[PDB]
């Protein structure tokens, strides 16, 4: 009942990136214990407030997992990213979009 | 028949100190979530039309109370024996129990419980199996829990009497959706260098329903062994994404092609072809 487990964060398109054409930014972020986390999805360093995300589930490893969406429509300089903060981590990790 | 098989509930219990407990709770179908729980009004909510499969909704309000029972009394009863059983706050509490449907016909019920992420106990043969990960407490938890007339005749009822016909109903009322079959879009991308003078080419399918698909680099008919699957990662509205990648040296990415293959296609592969020198 003490290891505490870190969140993998992965960072993902719904669809080919298309400069001005609406898409779905998806942020899952698994393996992870306890269940408590914090996860934001973010434009340019700030964070979208509308922004959509599953109800909690576990893995059979009873690691905890989430995925975090939000429609957004990417452009050449816009840089898109995944920010977490969990128990195990003494800052917030942050993981950018890249379609590369 | 494709889609899901199984059914289960979750449990996640939260202890924050001896006066806060908080409960989440959630129904699912494989990794397709069809029910919620409400903690503002202690019911569920039914993400699906066909959520209730073949029960009655008297059966279902039944049900609902059962579950709205045993998570407030969860949290009462492991709040009164925590000091029995030398907790230390915080500490956090998950089980899972359902029933999956296998080749042949049987229909096998199971029941899981942890503690701090690791096994505590299971259910087998409607017995209460202390885990070794969980020491003697998991030993202490089944000797006194089994004691309780009353919740080991429900548990007994719901898991190997409920579930089998809940699951069967279920998979019936929800075929439209469980057994629908939606095609793959697939691109390629350039991705990290794993080296001087290598490359990394990036297969991405997505958006494919149900979730078994076939996806491989090839040089003309030829499979490339070295073919790398990621792990398959969801979409939302019950869809699914994968990368495949190949490490190759640079002068070695020319004839490459990525294949799809999907359920959804009816034997109409998906063919994208790596072009050299930023033609995509
Ligand atoms: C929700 O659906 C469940 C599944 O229904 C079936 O599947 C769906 C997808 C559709 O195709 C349905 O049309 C289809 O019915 C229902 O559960 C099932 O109900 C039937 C009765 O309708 C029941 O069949 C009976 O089985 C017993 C034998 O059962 C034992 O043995 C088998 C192995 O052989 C074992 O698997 C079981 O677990 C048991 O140990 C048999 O004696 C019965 O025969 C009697 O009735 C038939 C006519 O029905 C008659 O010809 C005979 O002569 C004799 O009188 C009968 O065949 C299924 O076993 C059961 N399946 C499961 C897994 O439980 C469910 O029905 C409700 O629960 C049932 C248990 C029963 O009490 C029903 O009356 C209830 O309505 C249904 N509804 C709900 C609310 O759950
Ligand atoms: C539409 C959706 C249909 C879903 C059907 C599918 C079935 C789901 C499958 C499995 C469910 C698993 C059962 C778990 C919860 C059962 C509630 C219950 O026990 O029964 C009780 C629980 O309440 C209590 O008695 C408080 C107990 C505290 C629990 C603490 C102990 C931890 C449990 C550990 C169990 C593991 C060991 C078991 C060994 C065997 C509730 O009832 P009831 O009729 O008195 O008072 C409801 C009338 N309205
Ligand atoms: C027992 O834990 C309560 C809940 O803790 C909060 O929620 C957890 C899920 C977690 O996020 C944790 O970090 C949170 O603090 C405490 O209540 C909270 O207390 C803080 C600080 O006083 C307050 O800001 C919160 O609003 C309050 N939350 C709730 C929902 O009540 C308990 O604190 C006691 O009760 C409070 C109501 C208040 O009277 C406070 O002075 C008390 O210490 C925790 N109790 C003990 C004994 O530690
Ligand atoms: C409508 C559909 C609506 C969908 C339903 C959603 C609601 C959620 C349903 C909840 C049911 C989940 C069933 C799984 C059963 C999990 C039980 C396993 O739990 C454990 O393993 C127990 C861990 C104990 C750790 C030690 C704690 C020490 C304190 C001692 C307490 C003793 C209590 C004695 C009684
Ligand atoms: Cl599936
Ligand atoms: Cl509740
Ligand atoms: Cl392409
Ligand atoms: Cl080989
Ligand atoms: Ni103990």
């Amino acid at each position: 009942p003490k290891i505490q487990r870190t969140p993998k964060i992965q960072v993902y398109s719904r669809h080919p990136a298309e400069n001005g054409k609406s898409n779905f930014l998806n942020c899952y972020v698994s393996g992870f214990h306890p269940s408590d986390i914090e996860v934001d999805l973010l434009k340019n360093g700030e964070r979208i407030e509308k922004v959509e995300h599953s109800d909690l589930s576990f893995s059979k490893d009873w690691s905890f997992y989430l995925l975090y969406y939000t429609e957004f429509t990417p452009t050449e300089k816009d840089e898109y990213a995944c920010r977490v903060n969990h128990v195990t981590l003494s800052q917030p990790k942050i993981v950018k979009w890249d379609r590369d | 028949f494709q889609g899901p098989t199984s059914f289960h509930v979750i449990q996640t219990s939260s202890f924050t100190n001896s006066t806060w407990a908080q409960t989440q709770g959630s129904g699912w179908l494989d990794d397709l979530q069809i029910h919620g729980w409400d903690s503002d009004s202690g019911t569920a909510i039914f993400l699906k039309p066909w959520s209730k499969g073949n029960f009655s909704d008297k059966e279902v309000a039944e049900l609902e109370e059962i579950f709205r029972v045993y998570i407030f009394g969860f949290a009462r009863e492991v709040q009164d024996f925590a000091g029995d059983f030398q907790m230390k706050y915080p500490f956090e509490i998950q089980g899972i129990a359902g029933c999956e449907l296998h080749s042949g016909g049987a229909i096998v019920s199971f029941l899981r419980g942890a503690l701090g992420g690791l096994d505590f106990l299971s259910v087998k043969n409607a017995s209460c199996v202390p885990s070794p990960e969980g020491g003697s407490r998991a030993q202490k938890f089944c000797a006194l829990i089994i004691q309780y007339q009353g919740i080991m005749e429900t548990v007994r009822i719901l898991l190997y009497e409920t579930c089998p016909r809940y699951l069967l109903g279920v998979l019936n009322a929800g075929k439209a959706d469980l057994q629908r079959q939606v095609k793959p879009e697939a691109w390629l991308s350039s991705g990290p260098s794993p080296g001087p003078g290598r490359l990394q080419l990036v297969c991405h399918v997505s958006g494919f329903y149900p979730k078994p698909v076939w996806v491989m680099w090839m040089r003309g008919e030829q499979e490339q062994q070295g073919t790398q699957l990621g792990d398959i990662l969801p979409n939302a509205n019950w869809t699914w994404y994968l990368r495949a990648t190949l490490d190759v040296a640079d002068g070695e990415a020319a004839g490459l092609s990525c294949r799809v293959k999907h359920s959804s296609l009816e034997g109409q592969d998906i063919i994208l072809y790596w072009r050299g020198s930023g033609l995509n």
